[PDB]
């Protein structure tokens, strides 16, 4: 599995840019691809979405109409058309793979993001915690609506972003765990407030985590809970 | 309904679309079962081969003929898997009258089958090349192993060759009428209208089954 | 070829006969005990409430 | 066949009149003498709650997932489908190399699914992979007869029963042969692993079933109480009994410790044979899929029919209760799966 996209650079405002992703190493036609932006020092903001095949397109409100999403299945290619480079357009865009069937783990893989310079509110009140290594951490995030759906699963996702690394999946859909993720990771919480209680944290854990919802398709991001010393 | 549930439903819809796409291809072709004896030479019955299956098309219609192998001499449980084929090709060679009794008993067993009551058989009498040279000399006749192989209608070769057909049609029309009918043919090693005879039999089989399915017979 | 009988007269036959067997009563009124003790947790004998039932 | 066959043929029978005598000695009751005063389960009714359509050819096997939600259906169209019973969604559609498949099983962890048919090979598929698709994990060849029942012991070992009179256990990682259970004199049709997963039973076409020791390797006992082929078998939830579904229009059950036949479960008006059997959650209800497009529900203690499961226009070939006993997943030759209550 290897996802990559290219087409970054500098844009004079009012111009168009063809941003394309070169998927490789997996069944591309059976994966609903996404796109997630991130300003240089602000935080992730999901921008668009394409389903398996050519189904629903789910642009975000801030870029609706201005950006277009296209894919080319037989060559294993994904795109993101951009028009009218804006002031907030300066961000690093990521392509994240997800599949939706019973028991699947969406947002499992991300590609190394390219930088192109120029409404369920979820808040992580702590944007910086100096956590002593070896003991524990209790990263928390809260929402405005109850993520507990009728089918019985809350749709909160956790991610990890080490310096110089694409985001990686973490405890997803409340207390579920992804592949390649150590068993020390755990997280539970009710609707409107969640936690990320980790057991015996070690090195290579310092990074800015994120809390995203998946109930209503506008997928707001938390502020982030980057650690330190 | 959740967004993830919606995407799962769309994935399921694509799954049914792809599954239904293959249904047209599956229904277009015709399925045949090949069976007989070890000495029958069933493989060379279809000289144009193009579970040992073969895929031959004559008159631009495809047939998939399955030759079951490796299984024991029971056919009691794996024959309850082919009750959807167009016909069963029972190939028996008449080179020896010592085994024709066993062959006709096998045909009786497979024709009077509960799961094969509504499926027809096309009888291929393989190896008709040496029947002449076995009856032209007459050094060992069928009347040695049978009571009344002493009347039937080279003339001698044909009168000898039609008695086995009389016995087999007697077996076929002993029990079971209308639903399934045997198709006695005569096949050789160098004969070329073997697949043609198979096609000419299965078109009539389909015609009969459509007659029954439109209630005209 | 004394293998058809050997596996059928000293391997399987001589071993099947030498097995501790209990009277049928203690098995009949053990299946009975199991099914009586699991009547409340059997959602086909006693249908669950509609809300509880996921179908 | 020497003087040890005018001797060791009787001595192959001396242990048969001294076993039936031992067998018929420990019988001071029948099942309907201590299960007589228990009130009947009543006219058990069960409507269909979800009809899983989508298959084209006839269905031959159906296995429930351990999570009581997913199930895998095997049909003669060469396609394997993993379902979501709650929403009737199709999780996967795995094409098959051999269009003739008569077996299907779900791994207890849910990470694997096995299938096998006239190809005499059990192909084991990996469900959850980083690749994103379903591909074969192993190609378990080395068996001559057609496969008739596959059951997953663990995530790495599987037990298969074929038509060459041999039940036989593999190891998925190596793909080689660990133990071969021999002694049947006919095509083995069914298999039912015990809840403790240290024993299993299998019914062949010799009117006899054998309880095998999967750890050790030899048949503990043989159960002869039928007169035709045994094409169905299932294990009691308590692990001390099991039921045989035979094609002689009757379905008997046996007790492992008693080593006898307890009841017959036969009706005079029923002539068609049985295809599949299963106990629901406590062994009181014995679901049995028959050949006349029906599936009777038997009060096991009382040997009386509690209900019928009509709704299939072709013969029922698959029958399985879920782990929590909340539903049934009967599937028939009409290419339609059905979920009852």
């Amino acid at each position: 599995v290897q996802l990559v996209e290219s087409g970054g650079g500098l844009v004079q405002p009012g111009g168009s840019r063809k941003l394309s992703c070169s998927a490789s190493g997996f069944a591309f036609s059976s994966f609903g691809m996404h796109w997630v932006r991130q300003a240089p020092e602000k935080g992730l903001e999901w921008v668009a979405y394409i389903s398996s095949g050519s189904g629903t397109i789910y642009y975000a409100d801030t870029v609706k109409g201005r950006f277009t999403i296209s894919r080319d299945d037989p060559k294993n290619t994904l795109f993101l058309q951009m028009t009218s480079l804006r002031s907030e357009d300066t961000a690093m865009y990521y392509c994240v793979r997800s599949i939706y069937y019973y028991g699947s783990s969406p947002f499992d893989f991300w590609g190394q993001g390219t930088t192109l310079t120029v409404d369920i509110v979820m808040t992580q009140a702590t944007s910086s915690v100096p956590v002593t290594p070896g003991e524990s951490v209790s990263i928390s995030c809260r929402s405005s609506k109850s993520l507990l759906h009728s089918n019985g699963n809350t749709y909160l996702y956790w991610f990890l972003q080490r310096p110089g690394q694409s985001p990686q999946l973490l405890i997803y859909r409340m207390s579920n765990l992804a592949s390649g993720v150590p068993d020390r990771f755990s997280g539970s919480g009710s609707g409107t407030a969640f936690t990320l209680t980790i057991s015996r944290l070690e090195a290579e854990d310092v990074g800015v985590y994120y809390c995203m919802q998946h109930l209503e398709y506008p997928l707001t991001f938390g502020a982030g809970t980057k650690l330190e010393l | 309904v959740s967004a993830e549930d919606k995407a799962a439903a769309e994935r399921s819809k694509m799954i049914d679309k792809n599954l239904r796409e293959d249904g047209e291809k599956a229904r277009r072709t015709l399925r045949l079962l090949l069976l007989g004896a070890d000495n029958s030479g069933k493989s060379t019955i279809v000289k144009q081969m193009r579970i040992f299956e073969t895929k031959f098309q004559v008159d631009k219609v495809n047939f998939h003929m399955f030759d079951v192998g490796g299984q024991r001499d029971e056919r009691r449980k794996w024959i309850q898997c082919f009750n959807d084929v167009t016909a069963i090709i029972f190939v028996v060679d008449s080179s020896d009258y010592n085994r024709l009794q066993e062959a006709l008993n096998d045909f009786k067993s497979i024709w009077n089958n509960r799961w094969l009551r509504t499926i027809s058989v096309i009888l291929f009498l393989n190896k008709q090349d040496l029947l002449a040279e076995k009856v032209l000399a007459g050094k060992s006749k069928i009347e040695d192993y049978f009571p009344e192989f002493a009347r039937y209608t080279d003339p001698r070769v044909t009168r000898a060759k039609y008695f086995i057909r009389k016995e087999f049609v007697d077996i076929s029309t002993a029990s079971g009428d209308g639903r399934h009918i045997c198709y006695p043919h005569f096949t050789c090693a160098v004969d070329t209208e073997n697949a043609r005879r198979i096609f000419n039999d299965c078109k009539d089989i389909i015609l009969q089954m459509n007659l029954r399915e439109y209630n005209l017979v | 070829a004394s293998i058809a009988q050997a596996r059928k007269l000293v391997e399987q036959l001589k071993m099947e006969a030498n097995i501790d067997r209990i009277k049928v009563s203690k098995a009949a009124a053990d299946l009975m005990a199991y099914c009586e003790a699991h009547a409340k947790e059997d959602p086909l004998l006693t249908p669950v409430p509609a809300s509880e039932n996921p179908f | 066949l020497q003087s040890e066959l005018d001797q060791l043929r009787q001595e192959a029978e001396q242990l048969k009149n001294q076993i039936r005598d031992a067998r018929k000695a420990c019988a001071d009751a029948t099942l309907s003498q201590i299960t007589n005063n228990i009130d009947p389960v009543g006219r058990i009714q069960m409507r269909t709650r979800r009809t899983l359509r989508g298959h084209l050819a006839k269905i031959y096997a159906m296995h429930w997932g351990t999570d009581s939600r997913l199930l895998v259906s095997a049909s003669q169209d060469g396609k394997l489908i993993i379902w979501d019973s709650y929403t009737t969604n199709k999780v996967h559609a795995i094409p098959l190399r051999s269009s003739w498949v008569m077996t299907c099983a779900y791994a207890p962890s849910g990470n694997y699914v096995a299938c096998g048919g006239l190809d005499n090979i059990c192909s084991i598929y990996n469900l959850k992979t980083r690749e994103g698709n379903v591909r074969v994990s192993r190609e378990l060849a080395g068996h001559t007869g057609y496969l008739s029942c596959c059951r997953f012991l663990d995530d790495n070992q599987i037990v298969t029963s074929s038509g060459d009179t041999t039940c036989a256990l593999w190891d998925i990682e190596t793909g080689q042969q660990t133990t071969t259970f021999t002694g049947h004199t006919g095509d083995v049709m069914s298999l039912s692993l015990a809840p403790d997963t240290r024993l299993f039973v299998s019914g062949a076409c010799d009117a006899s079933a054998k309880l095998w020791d999967v750890r050790e390797g030899m048949c503990r006992q043989t159960f002869t109480g039928h007169e035709s082929d045994i094409n169905a078998i299932c294990f009691f939830p308590n692990g001390n009994a099991f039921a045989t579904g035979s094609d002689d229009a009757t379905c008997r059950l046996f007790d492992l410790r008693a080593d006898q036949e307890l009841m017959t479960y036969s009706h005079d008006n029923i002539i068609c044979g049985i295809t599949s059997v299963s106990f629901s959650k406590s062994g009181r209800l014995l679901l049995a899929g028959y050949d006349d497009f029906n599936c009777n529900v038997w009060d096991a203690l009382k040997a009386d029919r509690a209900g019928v499961l009509a709704g299939h226009d072709n013969r029922v070939s698959c029958l399985g209760v879920t782990d929590d006993g909340m539903a049934v997943a009967t599937g028939s030759w009409d290419s339609f799966l059905k979920i009852w209550n």
